[PDB]
């Protein structure tokens, strides 16, 4: 079985795991880590972003709640929210109804 | 072509609006619709909490309504809780 | 006695209220008076959406939970939300650091 | 120049930083600042929630802290209270 949202849920936590394991604590990002998943899962979603290590680098200190230049899973969750909202309301931009329509999102 | 990351999130988008586009408002998911969501879509541990329960918690301007920011809380706390269970 | 964030919030709920009890049910806004308060109360911070009849109409549909055509105070502070979230995200556009700094909010300001 | 209802939701910004500029992240209200932040800018009839229970329930990813969209929540929360009382004489 697992749902559609289950499986979802669990891209995003191997997507994190595959990262984390491989260092330090395996359950936390370091900041060459972060900017390796940003660079290749989100190289659309966050395509301008990239280009710039310094954008890159101040969204994983907003990112870091405890401040201990390591991102959690807890941590990173956000960022899949924000990005997820963002897409959503890419698909809206400028929507003048009637009814629902989604335009495309985020990196399209 | 997107990521199989981003295509995770999107995938999230299109799970919400199968609840949200059932009646009334596009971007309102009401409480049976949520019993729905939670009983096709979620874990029995997340289930279990009951579906009033998770409603009463998401629905944060007691609007009677789930929206698609609201839903996203729900998705964060899955998100955390299924990372706590992958842990073991 | 008020704090500033009780201050903010009473404008919030005072100026929905002078446009609320006019017509109709006293404390719901129909799309007469809900397009009002935007071309009024945030001709700077929904400038761009305030040329466009429709969009503003589309707003309200989204805000319209209950789909009732009218906008209660729950619904609309949703708005509220959302713009403050909006400002915020405007004063850190495209920020690099080092550290904590503010750019102009919404409707540059 | 911004109007009144403008400026009321660009001061609900500037009080969420006074409580997260205090220490540790800049958007990050850790569990004392929230504390501290509901003790000075909240009700009676909003703080007898108790400060541990709102931490839990606005630190929606358990991190924590309270961040500015977690603490929107509590804003929205208290202007639905706020507006209801102000319909109970
Ligand atoms: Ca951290
Ligand atoms: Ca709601
Ligand atoms: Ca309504
Ligand atoms: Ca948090
Ligand atoms: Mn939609
Ligand atoms: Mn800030
Ligand atoms: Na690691
Ligand atoms: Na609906
Ligand atoms: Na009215
Ligand atoms: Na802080």
């Amino acid at each position: 079985k697992m749902s559609q949202l289950e499986r979802n849920i669990e891209t995003i936590i191997n997507t994190f795991h595959q990262y984390s394991v491989k260092l330090g604590h395996p359950d936390t990002l370091n900041q060459g880590e972060f900017k390796e998943l940003v660079r290749k899962d989100l190289q659309n979603f966050l395509k301008k972003e990239n280009k710039n290590e310094k954008v890159i680098e101040h969204i994983m200190e907003d990112l870091d709640t405890n401040a201990d230049k390591q991102l959690s899973f807890e941590e990173f969750i956000m960022l899949m929210a924000r990005l997820t909202w963002a897409s959503h309301e890419k698909m809206h931009e400028g929507d003048e109804g009637p009814g629902h329509h989604h335009k495309p999102g985020l990196g399209e | 072509m997107l990521t199989e990351l981003e295509k995770a999130l999107n995938s999230i988008i299109d799970v919400y609006h199968k609840y949200s586009l059932i009646k009334g408002n596009f971007h309102a998911v009401y409480r049976d619709d949520l019993k729905k969501l939670l009983e096709t879509e979620s874990p029995q541990y997340i289930r279990k909490k009951g579906a009033d329960v998770w409603f009463k918690e998401l629905d944060i301007n007691t609007d009677g309504a789930v929206n698609f920011q609201e839903f996203l809380i729900l998705v964060i706390k899955m998100g955390v809780a299924a990372h706590k269970k992958s842990h073991e």
